[PDB]
RNA sequence: CUUAGAUGUACAAGGGGUAUUGUAAGCAGUAGAGUAGCCUUGUUGUUACGAUCUGCUGAGAUUACCUUUUGUCUGAUUUGU
RNA sequence: UCCCACUGUCCCUAUCUACUAUCUAGCGAAACCACAGCCAAGGGAACGGGCUUGGCAGAAUCAGCGGGGAAAGAAGACCCU
RNA sequence: CUCUAGUGCAGAUCUUGGUGGUAGUAGCAAAUAUUCAAAUGAGAACUUUGAAGACUGAAGGGGGAAAGGUUCCACGUCAACAGCAGUUGGACGUGGGUUAGUCGAUCCUAAGAGAUGGGGAAGCUCCGUUUCAAAGGCCUGAUUUUAUGCAGGCCACCAUCGAAGGGAAUCCGGUUAAGAUUCCGGAACCUGGUGGUUCUUCACGGUAACGUAACUGAAUGUGGAGACGUCGCGAGCCCUGGGAGGAGUUAUCUUUUCUUCUUAACAGCUUAUCACCCGAAUUGGUUUAUCCGGAAUGGGGUCUUAUGGCUGGAAGAGGCCAGCACCUUUGCUGGCUCCGGUGCGCUUGACGGCCGUGAAAAUCCACAGGAAGGAAUAGUUUUCAUGCCAGGUCGUACUGAUAACCGCAGCAGGUCUCCAAGGUGAACAGCCUCUAGUUGAUAGAAUAAUGUGAUAAGGGAAGUCGGCAAAAUAGAUCCGUAACUUCGGGAUAAGGAUUGGCUCUAAGUUAGAACUGGUACGGACAAGGGGAAUCUGACUGUCUAAUUAAAACAUAGCAUUGCGAUGGU
RNA sequence: UGAAUAGGGUGAAGCCAGAGGAAACUCUGGUGGAGGCUCGUAGCGGUUUGACGUGCAAAUCGAUCGUCGAAUUUGGGUAUAG
RNA sequence: CGAGAGACCGAUAGCGAACAAGUACAGUGAUGGAAAGAUGAAAAGAACUUUGAAAAGAGAGUGAAAAAGUACGUGAAAUUG
């Protein structure tokens, strides 16, 4: 018994995917008769055609997590991401953070706050 | 694909050739069998 | 086993169909034709094509 | 093949008693160390927060247990020369 | 190969678990067609359920298991033209 | 009444087909739970809808090309036909829908190739195209017109063909049984028809000046570009908060708790690199610095490119969320906040530094600057202002891990290739939710033997062709450690010791102190067995497509011999 | 001729500085570049073991094993036929 | 293209094919290529009545005969009551 045409047609007039769209299971008559998508876009004003979305992907677990773990508990070793002093390459970590020297060092010379054999 | 010229009415000699085997055969015959052998099938052959 | 699937690729096509006859080994690189020719220069007719 | 069929215990089902890992939430109370707000200061007192502490009690959950009660089994089919 | 720790591979097997076998519905394969189907002794186209004598052998039915006949199959692998 | 021919069936692992046989037996399509209620009906586990759960989410999400070609779609049927039912289907049948200068359909360079004519020669074919050809400038004559078009004469400075790398344009919404950079609504750009002048060089007038009539095609280059091996350090580019609206949870209890909202093509504005800062006195840049910059010098002196930010468009538009009409079916009308801490995009072929030594071309750049010290100011075989028509010529549905491709097949398959959120673990392992999707053409109950999973006393290799199988161990950080070298090596050898968490050291990397407990601090997940003696091919590498992964052969390297290339072959 | 390797560890050669050495050795730090240096994914290879062979592909499926800036892998176009 | 005949067939023969045989189909493919004939004089091809849901089952009419009923000659066996 087909609603197949209705089925189809009822994701694309609200914009949502192929399974989310729900129906209301009481006035169904008029569903089927409202093949077109100029017709079930008046089914749009009734609310009949809504998404199955009655999941909130909340925030509270992920970002309570997060702050103890980047703040340094529960990551001394056990669960640890990045070894120690490394995570991005050691090499240019060490180098990096000699060269962070430069931003420091150099504006002493330019602004008058020692000599140059200094 | 690109489709070009003298493709595309060879293809739509094909997909009018898909239609049944003709009514009025049976009416030659009456009843008795006569089974034929072209059309095309979308799964099965291509044109030529 | 070497055979079927790898037949399935088939990316270079080689052979489409003659105009006046039906013999479909008219080659886009080749241009040949077993039968009566296309191009030909007179019919292409054959002794050998036929045991009776 | 043993067995139960209202007459009665074969199962589940309704209750009581015992064991199974062993000392819960709930509720009450105690000891030791550190920090902050507010108040006083030679002094200290008060309030707030997190871990540690004390007491009930073999607690609660809880299997096929021992012991005792609750729920159901018409017709139709159909046999002695 | 020697040497250290060691090991279900075995000694030594048991127990519990997943899935099916048992059993049922539906639609529905496969190459596939010898009269026939006991054993001990005896003769013998030469190792007989089948032929000679003697002992033995009933039917309705289903689950099992690898000994023969020698399965599912290709005109043998040795071997010569 | 007698003569003549394709003249008698049991068979070559034969021949033309139906029917028998195993047999209604197996199979019934790779172990991603399913439970319950309804709509409709002759029939409902399956269509379809609701409640609820398994399941995946670097794909069960999204999405283009080849190849195919209308299979999508709506309408309409349950017969044949679907590994079963079946209300269902691309099977069956009928029609519709795919609107481009706009997205693809071109020139020249490479792999590579074509067309044409005659000959060399036996054809094939090579060769010619390279000089005419092809294309362009200048001069003359006859005819005709709103224009025009043709013929003759003159000019040496160039010559094969084809990309993926080289070679036009574009964003956003409405709407559809379906879709528009396409229809359509709003705003752009390319292609032709209307209005405004700058230098060499020259004439007339005027002149510190500047104004204007006669007639004005125009860059086959000196020289430079489009133009190609490997490789390294920078310095910038986030999670979250703030403010506004709404609700305190079936059960003890909760209004600074959670969630939703938090936005927008273009032009103007105007930054790193380079070089007349070559030159170089001097010294900004972790710096070794000859270098280049604050700062200073010429001759008279300054400039290009450009992540981001600032400004304009936007008078206006959306949106958390509500107020009315009211026929109570159905239709409208009103409305909020707006801000601060940061990647692998882009910036860097320069620079650093090595070699195997870096391509070729049409369009096009290239085609040599004068005025005022510079300041300042204008135009360009260029750019601004402004009006009307036309855009060729098809592919365009749609599938693109598929029922359209593709394994003869409704078969456990082949199959180019696009996009990249949160927290946990390096990344792109694992872990787990979103945007977001879904459990297949038969089913129920018990759950033998036998084939498919784990556990355990005692022993410790004792067993079997066969340590095959199976066990010991594992991270972070510190200590401690073996022969000998082609000096490029071996080292994680052996032998030992400790973790997370919380407090404290410092009101902000990380490491050092300090305390307790359990079977155990990596507690899921995840994560090395060691000692002693011995061979060959130097090393990396090539390999028998349906029973031979090697000691076969190659390898950088080296020598003799052919051998002067019109070679040897 | 077109497309593809995220992540992560070391570092000669060149050049400078600092302690030390008659002088050279030695000896402590920074700057920096050449890898069959080297490591893990893409691309890509096949050692062991069990179930199949009247079944899904006319050599199949499950568990298990290798390489990756080098003698690297791969697509398309085009040519070579006993 | 037409006519006539030969010791020359009567749907396994013979032209590929007697008939919608190149037409439901299969292979890239000059191509392969099956199933396959049928009432009577007149179709009058069963009105009407009755049962069942369509299928299916009985009375009644038409017509020379319905002992000719559309799947339309004669009919055997495995198969199968």
């Amino acid at each position: 018994a087909n609603l197949r045409t209705q089925k189809r047609l009822a994701a694309s007039v609200v914009g949502v995917g192929k399974r989310k769209v729900w129906l209301d299971p009481n006035e169904t008559s008029e569903i089927a008769q409202a093949n077109s998508r100029n017709a079930i876009r008046k089914l749009v004003k009734n609310g009949t055609i809504v998404k199955k979305a009655v999941t909130v992907h909340s925030k509270s677990r992920t970002r309570a997590h997060a702050q103890s773990k980047r703040e340094g508990r529960h990551s001394g070793y056990g669960k640890r991401k990045g070894t120690r002093e490394a995570r991005l390459p050691s090499q240019v970590v060490w180098i990096r953070r000699l060269r962070v020297l430069r931003r420091l060092l150099a504006k002493y010379r330019d602004a008058g706050k020692i000599d140059k054999h200094l | 694909a690109q489709k070009s010229f003298r493709i595309k009415q060879k293809m739509a000699k094909a997909k009018k050739q898909n239609r049944p085997l003709p009514q009025w055969i049976r009416l030659r015959t009456n009843n008795t069998i006569r089974y034929n052998a072209k059309r095309r099938n979308w799964r099965r052959t291509k044109m030529n | 086993g070497k055979g079927t699937p790898s037949f399935g690729k088939r990316h270079n096509k080689s052979h489409t169909l003659c105009n006046r006859c039906g013999r479909r080994s008219f080659h886009v690189q080749k241009k040949t034709c077993s039968s009566c020719g296309y191009p030909a220069a007179k019919t292409r007719s054959y002794n050998w094509g036929a045991k009776a």
